[PDB]
């Protein structure tokens, strides 16, 4: 997954060891839209100002 | 006059301007910089700068050394070995020697192999780890592209060879930054005989 | 439409009917959160509804996982032959069982005697033939092809086996029951069901131009009961019920799938629930 | 002009590659057949070693390939023997070490005539001893019972390149001397001579 | 002219059509930057036009770009069965589309059905054939064997598949669409696209010479449209249309550049922007 | 026209070419960047499409490259053999190639042999002519003063030099093949590229107006065609390929630079990339 | 003389010429430093005429470069089991173009066509042909098997494809030009170059009676002409014309150096500069 | 095949020829010193090779002596009258005498007195003319107007001026020498050396090809002796025999050495040996 990613940087990760592939571990990705927040509020003033 | 011209950016004007100030701060100018600097607000610098521009363009000669680089660029293309630097190297692990020099040396680092997936540069060889390293020596020779700075050394038969570096093993197949080479002379004392590889492999 | 089938068909199609399934639910997550705003709703989809990770397919986009599904279509369906056939038959990995067909068979296709003796006709569900000539009782009037189960309702001059009314055998045959004179007619009604899924069809008539127009030498516009009955006939001879099924499931859920990543309305429970 | 210090691109081998886009759905597979045992050496027991060898005809060159299980051949009438097959099963086992694992390219010798009699008849035939093997079986066939210069013509046969042939190339790539040594043949050079073959043995 | 297109030629050709790009914006970008002074624009050129970073060049002057565009046209379109090693075609995995043909159509390639019924001539951008005997209206007169694409002006006494004024098919056929007597002519002018690029032709005309002297067995000097022609004719019928644009781009960009690379003026569009 | 072509050509159009170059390229540059505000693109051209390092301008505004062109053109074509120390002019030898012609050759140019035996009448591409008297095969029916390159297509009762469809010399000559009585007609058409750029044409027509507004004695407004075929016409003998490329080069760039400073629209590639 | 050559002939003879350039070079070092001493030049040449640094040469004395010589000779065109172990024909991926042709034709050689039409007679330089029977112009009457190329000097009733003196062809043919019964005579002269090089000729004659006395069954004594008529007709039909030179260049390089290792006199220009 | 020819062609001459000579003598030099690997020969003559230490030609590039010679010979053959000092050329009355003639003349020019008294052809080193009426002894029959010089051979029925065998002038005439009626022919031939060179025709084949494609308008394709005689006929007839030869061998290299630099192949003496 890091290494498919495109962008604007190469990433180079070294290639797993066969033995060391399995070993699980824990990545909370969060899952939550946030175009709510961007709509039109009658304190928008205040949103820009601060 | 190809770009950066009228439509630069103003962010631009910090990197021209650096080479006017840093004329005018020498001995003998003193006058200009004082009347130049003492009124700013009514002359500004880019009005300035652009006076001396079209003054520039209008005929004023450029000093002699711009075509003097010139013709010397073209000297340092041809003859590489004359400024230490070469611009490619093969790595292998079957050299074949080039017959034509076995004339003039008794052994040399010159090889005739056909590169295969040639590396752009050093720096990716040795970021690279060691299985995928001796996945690209098997399969046939490998080339690293970017320049280097050689020097080589001529020795006679006699000398014994001193010991170059190449590739440190420590942890990875890291290429020097160096790479001196060893060059051994055929002289008439000693060319019907026959010198073994041994000192050198 | 001419296409080949090979023996790796089920495997590609697992994984094939578990992409399809997790694109849907995404689908279906992301829409029962979108909040109606600036920002469209295929936008909405687009940012956060293609990026579904899973073993092999590593894409963050709705383009990334068509091209995931035009790769194993191709694998599946239109690749001649993957490997030896002995690499396939011992794969210990195992697949899991599709949901079962729904979709209501109202164009049953069967096919005549050599003879030439009677006429068929169609209707919903319902195959009614007359014969030209007397003919004895007791003979096969007509055989049907595609595979049919359910109950049997209707049959007039004719006989079918059998027992509380459920058809015993997936193929029935009729045959007449007692002598009849020439321009008669034998009726056979079924509530039964096909090979295939009845929901969706709107999507499907959207995604198999789609991958037609990628396909276009091999795959052509057509209806889903036809699509169905080529995917069926072009199986290979030798294969289990178990994996025709997957086979079947994964050849009608990838044109779905694609019509409903363009128009962006629910997914079939079919396809959902895998 | 045609010639390379290359084994992988002699003229008696056939490169091989799945279509462009079914590359990521092969591999996939190929780690299907690494969960199972779908791999053939010349040192696993031959009772168990002769279940997976299913040579396959090939008729274009657009056909996935796994390293350790895949043997070809060309469409043919001819029937090879069993030393033919013995030969051409070596030779393609010790010539898997310089395939190249880092491309998406693989490179297979063909075999010029069928051995799929020749391997059903084998497989009809097999007990399961522990301590028989394929390397047993090629040194009590071919090596013991054939001179140097029959069984290195009859490997000639088997692969599309003349005896000749062999003799040129192997001067070129040395992995092809050490292919044909890891078979037990040694080649001795003598000027204004033909070259002479014998076995590791008598050597 | 014979060849054979081996059966790896979409790999070979993106790697040529990148090496063709590379030069060809190597050229422009020395061309920009030459200021008028002691040395010639040629010399410039020949000093650091060569310096390209690609796998396979062994020489950093435009004679070791030659020998490479050498050896990968003598691998993908000559007789030679020799796989170029030391270039990266064994490590492709995608290829990118190239750009779309822009050739105009002005001698279009058309067959006549075997009677004898019709004579062709040829003009600008149309055909015409005369009848030699009664022929009824419904009945094939003509047929494209070369693919085209594009729009139809000025059809007479013949009826083209057609909407809006687009054609609809690639290879349309002329199909009479009144009964008429013999002597009677009918025309159908096309604006549309051949398979080709048209700019660039005096590049390709001093190119295919320079080619042809090296394999004077296998190639002989001709015009663009008859060379493309015979290419086109020459790909094996199991080819998708994205590879044989693949392999027709490099085809016909092989020439140009080795003419660009002997007059040093500009390059097409098609060839840069690759 | 009126017009006399010095010796020293190739060094003031190569000087101007460069310049029109230039002044393309600059106007590209800020048109990528105006800003669509309250000021029009004319006023933005005028306050910074300025070139301020070359030799030979005198002003920083748009004007200058006009007084420039003025200046040039004036030197190069018209009666004038000023030679201008102004611009630096260092090697009169050193030319960079110009890019090469585009220009469609629609209506060739053909003269008869003055033997009165032939009606020439023109076509889109193709001329044909009618014979007055009887010919015999193997004799001049027309040549072209013009030179042309590219293809030949539909020689009918003609013969032309060609080698695989293309033709062998610049200039070709029209022989008849076939003893041909009672006033038959011959065609032969042409899908070649006659000398110009044909990219452009609208610039043209607005910039030679601009310059026959200055030199009304010498240059009067007209087609392109015409323009370049006088221009060509007037051409010392004693002058090579590589250096009447470059005169036509800036004899067709200079109005078509005048009139893209009117205009502010885009500039041809010919131009740009010169 | 029968002899076999190999399909690695031109990897053996770019390292026979390499050898015999080397040789030749030390020899002329040899003349210039002699001094006219005790020792005579045979006894002086003995000691000091052994090439160092050249691979595969065992001996230091001239018997180890003879010896050489006889093995690359053997092996390249008499027997293609031999293939030399201790030369580096291992790196010869490119070869080195030789120098060109030299040999005056003199005695060309022509094949009359099977009618019997014609007599053939031979002078220096130029061949006539006496006609047996009437015979019409356009027709072919002789053509050269041995390939030349050069001006023509003199051509009466007969015609040659030459543009400005000069064939076109290395291989013309002679075709009558007009009709000419009874006997008569057609006369063509060149002024060309055979395949070969004139130089050396008498080194050429002491040489091949030592080549040919160990090669007693393959190789006997005759002229240049003859040896290089039967060695390029001997040549493989599908090879290229670069490699058929050097072939060429070292079969007659071989007798050459041969024979001048017993003559102590200098060596051709084409042996040495090579 | 056009051209005027400066009377300060010696000075451009002296130039030219030494150019020629120091790239021949590095084209050998870099000859003897390649080995065979993955380089080809043109590869290694582009990098290593072609560097020259020249004053007035800044170039070490192939391409760069290549376009000097261009310069060269468009100054000196063919733009007109020019100052040498103009392209940085010193001119200096002192310069070197070129090597002598070498070419074999084998078609001898030579031209009828008027009247018709005599009819001419041609034989590899001799004319032979035919008396169409009685002649009587002391008038003209030939003379040559292509200056000759060598030993006389073979001369029958006619006298000419010689002593010793050797042509005393340099333009001998043929007066017959006893009256012949009756239609006999008179025979001369010639032991003799033309103007030019022989050695290197292959090299000038290709070379004036090269230089015919840039001055295309003055300069056609054709054999060295017309090319010679053309370039002989067309000297200022107010210069010294001394200056002659400079210009002429100048005339002859240019070709033969952008034909070498093409084949990479030797170089002839008089070439060389400047």
């Amino acid at each position: 997954r890091i290494t498919e990613m495109v962008n604007d940087r190469r990433i180079m990760i070294q290639k797993l060891t066969l033995a060391e592939k399995p070993q699980v571990m824990r990545h909370v990705t969060t899952e939550i839209n946030n175009d709510l927040f961007f709509k039109m509020s009658p304190v928008a003033q205040l949103y820009i100002y601060h | 006059p190809t770009r950066y011209g009228t439509s630069e950016s103003i962010d631009k004007f910090k990197i021209a301007w650096e080479n006017v100030e840093s004329v005018l701060n020498m001995e003998g100018n003193d006058f200009v910089k004082t009347i130049m600097y003492a009124y700013e607000d009514n002359f500004p610098k880019k009005d300035f700068y652009m006076m001396l521009k079209q003054i520039a363009s209008d005929g004023q000669g450029a000093h002699p050394i711009a075509a003097a680089i010139d013709q010397l660029r073209t000297i340092v293309y041809r003859e590489p070995e004359r400024f230490g630097y070469i611009d490619s190297v093969i790595l292998t692990h079957n050299p074949d020697v080039d017959t034509a020099y076995n004339r003039f040396f008794h052994l040399h680092p010159i090889v005739t192999n056909q590169p295969s997936n040639t590396i752009k540069n050093a720096q990716l060889w040795n970021e690279m780890r060691l299985e995928q390293q001796v996945e690209h020596i098997k399969a046939g020779p490998v080339r690293i592209i970017g320049p280097f700075h050689v020097t080589y050394n001529y020795l006679s038969e006699e000398e014994d060879m001193p010991a170059t570096s190449h590739i440190i093993m420590k942890d990875n197949m890291i290429l020097n930054d160096h790479l001196t080479f060893n060059f051994v002379k055929r002289e008439r004392r000693n060319n019907k005989k026959r010198v073994s590889s041994f000192r050198y492999k | 439409m001419n296409l080949e089938i090979n023996n790796f068909a089920p495997a590609i199609s697992s994984i094939g009917s578990q992409l399809c399934s997790l694109s849907a639910q995404k689908l279906l997550t992301c829409r029962k959160q979108y909040g109606n705003g600036a920002k469209s709703f295929e936008e909405f989809y687009a940012e956060i509804g293609g990026i579904i990770g899973m073993m092999g397919i590593n894409s963050q986009t709705p383009s990334g996982i068509r091209e995931a599904i035009y790769r194993l279509y191709q694998s599946a369906f239109l690749f001649g032959d993957i490997f030896p056939e002995s690499f396939g038959i011992q794969n210990t990995q195992n697949i899991k069982p599709p949901p079962g067909f729904t979709a209501p068979a109202k164009k049953l296709e069967v096919v005549l005697p050599q003879g030439g003796a009677f006429d068929l006709i169609y209707n919903n569900g319902e195959i009614r033939v007359t014969t030209t000539r007397n003919v004895q009782a007791g003979d096969l009037v007509c055989t049907v092809t595609f595979p049919i189960q359910g109950s049997v309702i209707a049959t007039r001059n004719c006989h079918v086996n059998e027992i509380g009314g459920q058809l015993t055998t997936t193929r029935p045959e009729i045959i007449a029951s007692v002598p009849m004179p020439a321009r008669t007619v034998i009726v056979a009604s079924f509530d039964a069901i096909e090979i295939g899924y009845g929901e969706g069809d709107d999507l499907f008539a959207i995604g198999i131009a789609i991958l037609s127009n990628r396909f276009n030498g091999q795959i052509t516009p057509m209806s889903r009961h036809n699509y169905m009955t080529q995917m069926f006939a072009n199986l290979p001879a030798n294969m289990s019920e178990r994996d025709s099924s997957a086979v079947l499931h994964f050849a009608q859920a990838a044109p779905v799938v694609l019509g409903m990543m363009e128009r962006l309305t629910g997914a079939p429970k079919w396809v959902l629930d895998y | 002009m045609n010639w390379s210090k290359a084994i992988n691109f002699q003229p008696f081998m056939l490169e091989t590659r799945p279509p462009l886009t079914t590359i990521p759905i092969m591999d996939q597979l190929v780690e299907i057949g690494e969960r199972s045992n779908q791999k053939w050496s010349m040192t696993d027991r031959l009772f168990f070693a002769i279940r997976k060898i299913n040579p396959i005809f090939v008729t274009s060159s657009q056909i996935p390939s796994k390293f350790d299980y895949t043997i070809l051949q060309m469409p043919t009438q001819l029937i090879a023997s069993l030393k033919e097959t013995l030969l051409f099963l070596a030779f393609s086992y010790y010539l898997r070490e310089y395939q190249d694992k880092v491309g998406q390219m693989k490179f297979y010798p063909v075999a010029m005539k069928n051995m799929i009699p020749i391997v059903n008849y084998l497989k009809d035939r097999v007990h399961n001893n522990f301590d028989t093997t394929l390397e047993q079986a090629y040194r009590q066939n071919v090596v013991h019972t054939l001179s140097a210069s029959d069984a290195f013509d009859l490997l000639s046969g088997m692969i599309a390149t003349t005896r000749l042939d062999l003799i040129q190339r192997t001067r070129i790539c040395p992995e092809l001397l050490n292919v044909l040594n890891k078979m037990s043949f040694i080649l001795i050079y003598a000027p204004n001579r033909p070259s002479i073959l014998s076995w590791k043995n008598q050597s």
